[PDB]
C-alpha cells in the first residue's frame, strides 16, 4: 500500500498517456466515509490533504507571496478551506477569497458574488478553486465539457497568473471543462489528485505546477478527462485519514522565491528553465487591488 | 444612544440553555505549540484545540459591528487556541475571556504572570 499514508493519489503519468473515451464514473466504494479525526470537518481535512500534496511540488514561495481562493464559503456561512490555506501559506501571505453566497472568512479581503465579477489589477502566484454546482451530478444526461465558472477560470489562469504560479482546481465527473485540461500543458508539470479523505468521490484537483504562459504539451481535455474517469474506474482508492494525524512538516516552506518583471522578448530558455523548476516568479510586485462588479438596478415603478 | 449589545445576547441566551453556535473551523495541528490565545498559526498545546479565529468571533458571525471604534477584529485572519474542555463553545469562550497583555495566555487558562 503505503498509498493510505499520503495525503492522497496523484494520476500516474502512463494514465495521461491513454486515448479513451469517456465512461460513467463508477467508484468501487462509493457512499463511505472515512473516520475523520475528532470534530474535524471534511472540508479541513480535504485542504489539508490537498495542501500536504502540494508541498511535494515546485512551488515558487516568494515574499509578499499572493493567492487567491475562490469558491471559498460553506453551507455552513464560513471558509474552512480559508482557514487551512492561510495556516499552510507563510505568515503574511496575502490571500484573497470569493464565493457567491456570503461568508465569514479569515481571508485578509472576500469578495461576494459570481466569480465573474472579479476583477484584480494584479497576477497571482497561486490559484485555487473549489467551485462547484452540485446540479451538475445528474447521471441522465450527457457528460459534456462545462464551461460556466470554467470558463473564467481559464480566462483569469491566461491573464492573471504570474509565470512560475501554480493552481488547484476542483472538478468531478461531471464538473470539468476540455479547455482547462488544455490548460494544463501550459505548465512545466500537471496532475489530478485526488485525496485520500474524498476518495469515494469522482472528486479531483486539476494541479498545474509552474505557469509557462505557452503550451508545452498539447492536451486533447476531452480525451484527458476520459483518461482520468479511467484512471479512477480501474484504480479505487482507500479512504484514509491517516496523514491528518502528522502536522510536523505541514508548513508551506518560505523559498523566497525571486520575483521579476519581464517582457515577452526576455523569456528565453534560461528563463523558462527557472520558471519550470518552482525558482522564480516573473510579474509586476506592485499593491494588490482587487474589485466587484455590481450590478444598478431600481425595482421602483 | 441604542446600541445592540449581542455579547450580552449571547451570554444570556446561553445562560438560558441555548446551545452554542456550532461550525467553527477547528484546525489539525501537532497540539505542541505555544498555547497562546490568539496567534498568527496555529498553537494549541496538549489541553487546546486552535480554530480559524473568524468563525469563533461573535460579531464576525452574526454580521454586526465590532465594538472597536475601528471596527478592527481581534480574531479575523488568525487562530485562537481555546482549552478542550470549553471547545465546545469557542464564541462563548472568546466573548467572556481575556488574554494576558505580556505573556499572550488566556488569563485563568495558561496566564502566571500574577503567581508568586
Ligand atoms: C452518482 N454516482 C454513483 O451513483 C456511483 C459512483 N460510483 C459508483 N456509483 C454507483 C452507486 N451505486 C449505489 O447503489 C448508490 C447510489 C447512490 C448513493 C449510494 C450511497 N451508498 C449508493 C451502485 C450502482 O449499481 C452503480 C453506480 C450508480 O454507478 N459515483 C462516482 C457517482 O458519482
Ligand atoms: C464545495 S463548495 C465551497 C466549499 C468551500 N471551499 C469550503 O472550504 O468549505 C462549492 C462552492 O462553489 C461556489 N460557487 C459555485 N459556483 C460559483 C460561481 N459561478 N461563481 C462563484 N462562486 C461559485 C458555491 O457558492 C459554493 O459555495
Ligand atoms: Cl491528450
Ligand atoms: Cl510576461
Ligand atoms: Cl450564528
Ligand atoms: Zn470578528
Ligand atoms: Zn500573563
Amino acid at each position: 500500500s503505503s498509498q493510505a499514508w499520503q495525503p492522497g493519489v496523484a494520476m500516474p503519468n502512463l494514465y495521461k498517456m491513454q486515448r479513451m473515451l469517456l465512461e460513467k464514473c463508477d467508484l468501487q466504494n462509493y457512499g463511505d466515509s472515512a473516520t475523520l479525526p475528532k470534530g474535524i470537518m471534511m472540508n479541513v481535512a480535504k485542504y489539508t490533504q490537498l495542501c500536504q500534496y502540494l508541498n511535494t511540488l515546485t512551488l515558487a514561495v516568494p515574499y509578499n507571496m499572493r493567492v487567491i481562493h475562490f469558491g471559498a464559503g460553506s453551507d455552513k456561512g464560513v471558509a474552512p478551506g480559508t482557514a487551512v490555506l492561510r495556516q499552510w501559506l507563510p505568515t503574511g501571505t496575502l490571500l484573497v477569497d470569493s464565493d457567491l453566497n456570503d461568508f465569514v472568512s479569515d481571508a485578509d479581503s472576500t469578495l461576494i458574488g459570481d466569480c465573474a465579477t472579479v476583477h484584480t489589477a494584479n497576477k497571482w502566484d497561486l490559484i485555487i478553486s473549489d467551485m462547484y454546482d452540485p446540479k451538475t451530478k445528474n447521471v441522465t444526461k450527457e457528460n459534456d465539457s462545462k464551461e460556466g465558472f470554467f470558463t473564467y477560470i481559464c480566462g483569469f489562469i491566461q491573464q492573471k497568473l504570474a509565470l512560475g504560479g501554480s493552481v488547484a482546481i476542483k472538478i468531478t465527473e461531471h464538473s470539468w471543462n476540455a479547455d482547462l485540461y488544455k490548460l494544463m500543458g501550459h505548465f512545466a508539470w500537471w496532475t489530478a489528485f485526488v485525496t485520500n479523505v474524498n476518495a469515494s468521490s469522482s472528486e479531483a484537483f486539476l494541479i498545474g505546477c509552474n505557469y509557462l504562459g505557452k503550451p508545452r504539451e498539447q492536451i486533447d481535455g476531452y480525451v484527458m478527462h476520459a483518461n482520468y474517469i479511467f484512471w479512477r474506474n480501474t484504480n479505487p482508492i482507500q479512504l484514509s485519514s491517516y496523514s491528518l494525524f502528522d502536522m510536523s512538516k505541514f508548513p508551506l516552506k518560505l523559498r523566497g522565491t525571486a520575483v521579476m518583471s519581464l517582457k515577452e522578448g526576455q523569456i528565453n530558455d534560461m528563463i523558462l528553465s527557472l520558471l519550470s523548476k518552482g525558482r522564480l516568479i516573473i510579474r509586476e510586485n506592485n499593491r494588490v487591488v482587487i474589485s466587484s462588479d455590481v450590478l444598478v438596478n431600481n425595482e421602483n415603478l | 444612544a441604542f446600541a445592540v449589545d449581542a455579547a450580552k445576547a449571547y451570554k444570556d441566551y446561553l445562560a438560558s440553555g441555548g446551545q452554542p453556535i456550532t461550525n467553527c473551523v477547528k484546525m489539525l495541528c501537532t497540539h505542541t505549540g505555544t498555547g497562546q490565545a490568539i496567534t498568527v498559526t496555529p498553537e494549541a498545546n496538549m489541553d487546546q484545540e486552535s480554530f480559524g479565529g473568524a468563525s469563533c468571533c461573535l460579531y464576525c458571525r452574526c454580521h454586526i459591528d465590532h465594538p472597536n471604534p475601528k471596527g478592527f477584529c481581534d480574531l479575523k485572519g488568525k487562530y485562537v487556541q481555546i482549552p478542550t474542555t470549553c471547545a465546545n463553545d469557542p464564541v462563548g469562550f472568546t466573548l467572556k475571556n481575556t488574554v494576558c497583555t505580556v505573556c499572550g495566555m488566556w488569563k485563568g487558562y495558561g496566564c502566571s504572570c500574577d503567581q508568586l
